[PDB]
């Protein structure tokens, strides 16, 4: 039954799909301006001086660490919801097994 | 149309529509439920528990 | 003391720490322009017998040459000198693709028109700058050149108009403006006028009505081919190592090596998924690099409580152990499958774990400990 | 190397943020200690590694597919060599060089 | 200037876009990713105006046509028939106008207030004698006068003989006019078809970004007609007008999902406003 | 309207502004009524768009066959981008491109309100 | 529409945080999935009616 | 527009930021009905079957 | 607090400021971009002027 149906086991391939597609969103988000001329640092830095560059890349460091901010906190929702099965798993391992 | 015709209701359901927030309806209807909470409990009094 | 410092304390408790990153430094730069050798016209553009009308505005073409701005030095002296784009400071590092040099005259106080946002007989009927605008608009006092005693008539401007131009536009048509209802079938009565209008510029004006020469420079930055550099000079490419560079203006920290990429022909930079270019095409050999970031990662610390000891060990999670991109060799090197771990002894009796490292291995201080 | 990229003059913007990151560093750890801490509470339950007999009968009871297959280079039974062949991870060690 | 006649009349005809009308939206390279990106394309299944020259119902299409922020123009060819491209306002003289041609020797560019013809054309003269096809007439314009921008290639040879069969050389342009500009893409596809435009994906390539400064409200397409032995003496009668095809779209704002090979080749795309799915 | 400008449909109202007041506005203080700068006449201005779509999709790997969804149109001009000649009225929505069968079934993509949707045989 | 309700300009400079609202409605229709599966859990237990 | 988009900005920032707390405390709650929904599921079986 | 004197031409007076460049910004008297102070400037062709 389980060679037959592999949708036996999307439980568990969910959680190797999120936590990867987390990351990969992660980076593809650093493409992003957030306001900026450029989502580019190096571009900001090669034609601006600091009394205008520096406001362009503030404005790049605060869209940042708003996407990893994000990212943070989904990951703590997940990982609440991951322990209620393992804690669960546990008790069944203790109830049905033992 | 009813939102367009009924201004005057200040309506909280097609203010939240013209903001783009949307209220989505359940799989399963009410009438669904009754049925399965029905048959329920027709097996727990004549099958009780079996 | 990475560790310390994160933690804002002078006590590390028994445990492991992430610390940053492997890191290495840059040792040298690069530096790539185009070996053009012709500097830029500087005195065509800027000390030209004659500039055009303002309502018939010239447009010159500028490439292949060097913007050694310096040679006006000892030449021009400008009033006004603004820049939209680039700050001042910096445009000798940088390289220019669709260079382009309007150049006009006009009264001293419509110099003041020449700028995003602005209205007036000139922003709107002669010549529109773009609200989005990359260039620099630089301007003079010519009163000892286009004014005449009897009055300069040679310079025009557009007075009349029926909608406001677009930017960079011309024209230069000479039809009757209609004011009133009347078809100004070349009438130029109560209700129709000539649309052009002359300049008397006169060497007694005041300065707000002495003639400036204005020139604006157009251009592009870092998305094409450079036709047009600063006068910065070039160093030989180093590959294969940690490096900084600059090619034609866009600079960055990384390890260049040769690339199986291959390039349309217009294409001077390629980017990643996140839009960082990764790939360069040089500007004197036509050989495609990657680039590729200095710095990998994989580092944390194994301490003992700091009240106890001060011995720590390392582990390198992307280092195989079999230079290793390490920061010391440590003679205690044992590698797991959790990375390769540099200051601990590695022993054949298992235990119950204490620090757990990963991949089933853990850590302890133990016995002379 | 999110925010900055090894930019030199974010690096050093980037301080008067350096309690942030390490606020989104100290709920990461968090979570990544109670992954293993679930896997524990579901399979260290018994802390006596009972060896599997040399099999004698169990009354007609083949327990085969759930006991370890000695044949294979890794101790698993035919079905959860089955459930490790069936669930794809993202990468196949930790061991990645620069 | 010449005012020709002996033409038949008919309807226009109309066809589908199917996926043409893609271009590189940058001058960077990428490759094996997905790219969002917004600009002024050629909306995916459009309607396409198709105008024809075919002698036969003889029928010489060469109307003046709106530019509407930005055209797609497209082409199938044997003979080298579609020569050119008017681009401006009133054509009149009254205002600075764009006259793009191939005139079988030189490409030339130039911006004047130029005084156009009623029938602007170009033609090629067939002489039985030595078996030879030539550049004669070119009509266009009656008058070029305060010409602003000049370009002209370096020489080349066209082939001027006219063909059987097919058609062979499938040539598509897009044209815009931004902030003074006149950006011209262009791609160069074989072809082997007998009518309309061939389903397919391809995306064009800058080819010139022009600065010419001037309102292009309107434009028109210089075709070449064909005399010989066989016609009339008559300049309005006396003609060929041989067998060529062209196809006019317009571009909107649109968002498209483009698909980057491994070389970094625009293979595939999704018009993002064609349909729910 | 006297320098403010928008996109939205006008309608007669019967609010009554006081002298002195020119616009009006909503919750979130957006323009919501104006008076007329000709006509002293206060109209009411409603967002063009309004919503409610989604699509219910075969595989792509199997068909280019959709069909349409729309929440707040009754089927009984919709508001809807095509007809389809297969209209069919739920209580989650108007469903447009879809064939109505009277032969339940287990559920395969579930629509809302007891009604899902499955690619079924020529399919 | 919440953030720029048909505002062409602001629709246009939206594009670069397009990434943003495919997230939030991911993990929308992630709830919405769940209200179904809770439903079904505890009343559809016994398959015949 | 070279002040307009600046203005933008900060609403479109300010919104996305608001819509971004919405979906965090609907995640939040969510798992909270799950939770409920989980016992409803348990009662179910042990009480009624 | 400190002040810092000199005499230019009208045409530079405009280079005296963070981010310029120019005979006086690059060469003679050069402002930091971080500046925290006030410039200021009149005529004085009837003083220095022969
Ligand atoms: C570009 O050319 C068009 C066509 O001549 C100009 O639009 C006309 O403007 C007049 C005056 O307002 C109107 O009476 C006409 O009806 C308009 N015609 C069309 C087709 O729209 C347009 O203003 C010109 N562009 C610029 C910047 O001057
Ligand atoms: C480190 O690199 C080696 C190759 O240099 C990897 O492969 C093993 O190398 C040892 C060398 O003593 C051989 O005895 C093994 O047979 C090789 N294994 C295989 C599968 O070929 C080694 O796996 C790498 N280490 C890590 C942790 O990835
Ligand atoms: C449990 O059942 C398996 C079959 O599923 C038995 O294994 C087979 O043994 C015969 C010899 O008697 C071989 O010919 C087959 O090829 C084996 N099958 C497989 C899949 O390996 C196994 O011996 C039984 N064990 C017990 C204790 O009864
Ligand atoms: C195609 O156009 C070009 C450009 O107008 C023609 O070349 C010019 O011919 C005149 C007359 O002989 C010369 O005075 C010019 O110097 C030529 N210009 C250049 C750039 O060479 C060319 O003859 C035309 N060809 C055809 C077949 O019509
Ligand atoms: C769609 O509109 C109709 C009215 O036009 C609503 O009311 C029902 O209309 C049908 C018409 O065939 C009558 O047979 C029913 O008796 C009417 N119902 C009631 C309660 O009066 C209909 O409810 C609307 N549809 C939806 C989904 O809201
Ligand atoms: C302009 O001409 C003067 C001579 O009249 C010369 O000294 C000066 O160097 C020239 N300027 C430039 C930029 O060539
Ligand atoms: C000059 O440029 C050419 C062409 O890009 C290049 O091949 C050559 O090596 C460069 N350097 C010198 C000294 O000629
Ligand atoms: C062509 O006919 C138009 C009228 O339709 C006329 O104005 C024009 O002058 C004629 N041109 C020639 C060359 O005869
Ligand atoms: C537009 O295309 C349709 C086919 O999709 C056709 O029926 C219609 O006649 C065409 N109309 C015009 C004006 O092109
Ligand atoms: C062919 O002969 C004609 C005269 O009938 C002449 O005008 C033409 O130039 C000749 N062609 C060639 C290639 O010599
Ligand atoms: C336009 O042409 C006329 C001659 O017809 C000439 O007098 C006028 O100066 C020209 N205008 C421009 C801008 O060259
Ligand atoms: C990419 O280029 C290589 C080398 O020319 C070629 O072998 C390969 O087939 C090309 N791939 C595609 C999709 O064009
Ligand atoms: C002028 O204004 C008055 C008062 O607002 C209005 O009633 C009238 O219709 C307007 N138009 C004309 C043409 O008088």
């Amino acid at each position: 039954s389980l060679s037959s149906t592999p949708s036996a086991l999307g439980k568990l391939q969910d959680v190797v799909n999120q936590n990867a597609q987390a990351l990969n969103t992660l980076v593809k988000q650093l493409s992003s301006n957030f306001g900026a001329i450029s989502s580019v640092l190096n571009d900001i830095l090669s034609r601006l001086c600091p009394p205008e560059a520096e406001v362009q890349i503030d404005r790049l460091i605060t869209g940042r660490l708003q996407s990893l901010q994000t990212y943070v906190t989904q990951q703590l929702i997940r990982a609440a919801e991951i322990r209620a099965s393992a804690n669960l798993a546990a008790t069944k391992m203790s109830e049905c097994v033992l | 149309g009813d939102c367009l015709g009924d201004i005057a209701a200040r309506d909280l359901i097609c203010a939240q529509k013209f903001n783009g927030l949307t209220v989505l309806p359940p799989l399963l209807t009410d009438e669904m439920i009754a049925q399965y909470t029905s048959a329920l409990l027709a097996g727990t009094i004549t099958s009780g528990w079996t | 003391s990475e560790t310390k410092c994160t933690l804002k304390s002078f006590t590390v408790e028994k445990g492991i720490y992430q610390t940053s990153n492997f890191r290495v430094q840059p040792t040298e730069s690069i530096v790539r322009f185009p070996n053009i050798t012709n500097l830029c016209p500087f005195g065509e553009v800027f000390n030209a017998t004659r500039f055009a009308s303002v309502y018939a505005w010239n447009r010159k073409r500028i490439s292949n040459c060097v913007a050694d701005y310096s040679v006006l030095y000892n030449s021009a002296s400008f009033s006004t000198f603004k820049c939209y784009g680039v700050c001042p400071t910096k445009l000798n590092d940088l390289c220019f693709t669709n260079v382009y040099a309007d150049s006009f005259v006009i009264r001293g106080d419509e110099v003041r028109q020449i700028a995003p946002g602005q209205t007036g007989k000139i922003a709107d009927y002669n010549y529109k700058l773009p609200d989005d605008f990359t260039g620099c608009v630089i301007a003079w006092n010519s009163n000892n050149l286009d004014s005449k005693v009897g009055g300069n008539y040679n310079y025009l401007y557009r007075l009349f108009r029926k909608s406001n131009l677009k930017p960079f536009e011309r024209d230069i048509s000479t039809e009757i403006y209609q004011a009133g209802s009347t078809p100004c079938n070349g009438v130029e009565g109560f209700n129709c006028y000539f649309p052009l209008q002359s300049y008397g510029f006169q060497p007694t004006n005041g300065v707000g009505y002495q003639p400036y020469r204005v020139v604006v420079l157009s251009f592009e930055l870092l998305h094409a081919p450079a036709t047009v550099c600063g006068p910065k000079k070039s160093t030989n490419l180093v590959k294969n190592k940690c490096v900084n560079f600059n090619f034609n203006g866009l600079t960055g920290t990384g390890v260049l090596t040769e690339s199986n990429k291959k390039f349309l022909p217009f294409q001077q930079f390629g980017r990643d998924i996140a839009d960082t270019t990764d790939a360069v095409r040089d500007p004197q050999t036509l050989e495609i690099l990657d680039i590729t970031p200095c710095s990998f990662g994989g580092v944390s610390v194994i301490t003992p409580g700091t009240n106890t000891s001060n011995q720590v060990a390392v582990l390198y999670q992307d280092v195989n152990c079999t230079t290793w991109r390490v920061y010391s060799t440590g003679s205690n090197v044992f590698q797991t499958r959790a990375g390769c771990l540099i200051g601990a002894e590695h022993v054949n009796n298992s235990y119950e774990c204490d620090i757990p490292i990963g991949a089933g291995i853990c850590a302890s201080y133990q016995t002379s400990q | 190397m999110y925010i900055c990229g090894d930019s030199t003059e974010c690096s050093n913007l980037l301080l008067q943020y350096g309690s942030f990151c390490t606020q989104l560093n100290r709920a990461l750890t968090g979570i990544a200690v109670e992954q293993d801490k679930n896997t524990q509470e579901v399979f260290a339950q018994v802390k006596q590694i009972y060896k599997t007999p040399p099999i004698k009968d169990f009354g007609g009871f083949n327990f085969s597919q759930i006991l370890p297959d000695p044949s294979k280079p890794s101790k698993r039974s035919p079905i959860e060599d089955l459930l490790f062949n069936k669930v794809t991870l993202a990468d196949a060690g930790f061991i990645k060089q620069y | 200037c010449v005012n020709l006649t002996t033409r038949t009349q008919l309807p226009p005809a109309y066809t589908n876009s199917f996926t043409r009308g893609v271009y590189y939206p940058d001058k960077v390279f990428r490759s094996s990713v997905l790219h969002s990106t917004q600009d002024l394309f050629l909306p995916f299944f459009s309607n396409v105006t198709w105008f024809h020259a075919i002698h036969v119902t003889k029928r010489f299409d060469n109307p003046v046509l709106p530019f509407n922020d930005g055209v797609y123009f497209a082409s199938t060819e044997k003979s080298n028939i579609i020569r050119g491209w008017i681009f401006g306002t009133t054509l009149d003289s009254k205002t600075q106008s764009l006259l793009i041609v191939n005139n079988a020797t030189n490409v030339v560019i130039k911006v004047c207030e130029f005084q156009f013809c009623n029938d602007p054309f170009l033609g090629v003269y067939y002489h039985k004698n030595n078996k030879s096809w030539m550049e004669s007439e070119f009509r266009v314009y009656s008058s070029a006068n305060n010409c602003t921008f000049e370009y002209v290639s370096q020489p080349f040879l066209m082939d001027l003989e006219g063909k059987q069969g097919n058609f062979k050389n499938l040539r598509e342009f897009v044209f815009k006019n931004i902030d003074g500009y006149f950006k011209i893409y262009s791609k160069h596809t074989p072809i082997n078809l007998v009518r309309d435009l061939p389903q397919g994906f391809s995306a064009l390539e800058p080819l010139v970004d022009l600065p010419i400064g001037i309102n292009i409200t309107r434009f028109q397409t210089l075709l070449a007609l064909h005399r010989s032995y066989l016609t009339p003496g008559d300049s309005s009668s006396g003609w060929t007008a041989g067998a060529a095809a062209y196809y006019v779209g317009y571009l909107q704002p649109r968002t498209f999902l483009l698909k980057y090979n491994e070389n970094g080749t625009i293979t595939d795309a999704v018009d993002c406003a064609l349909d729910p799915l």
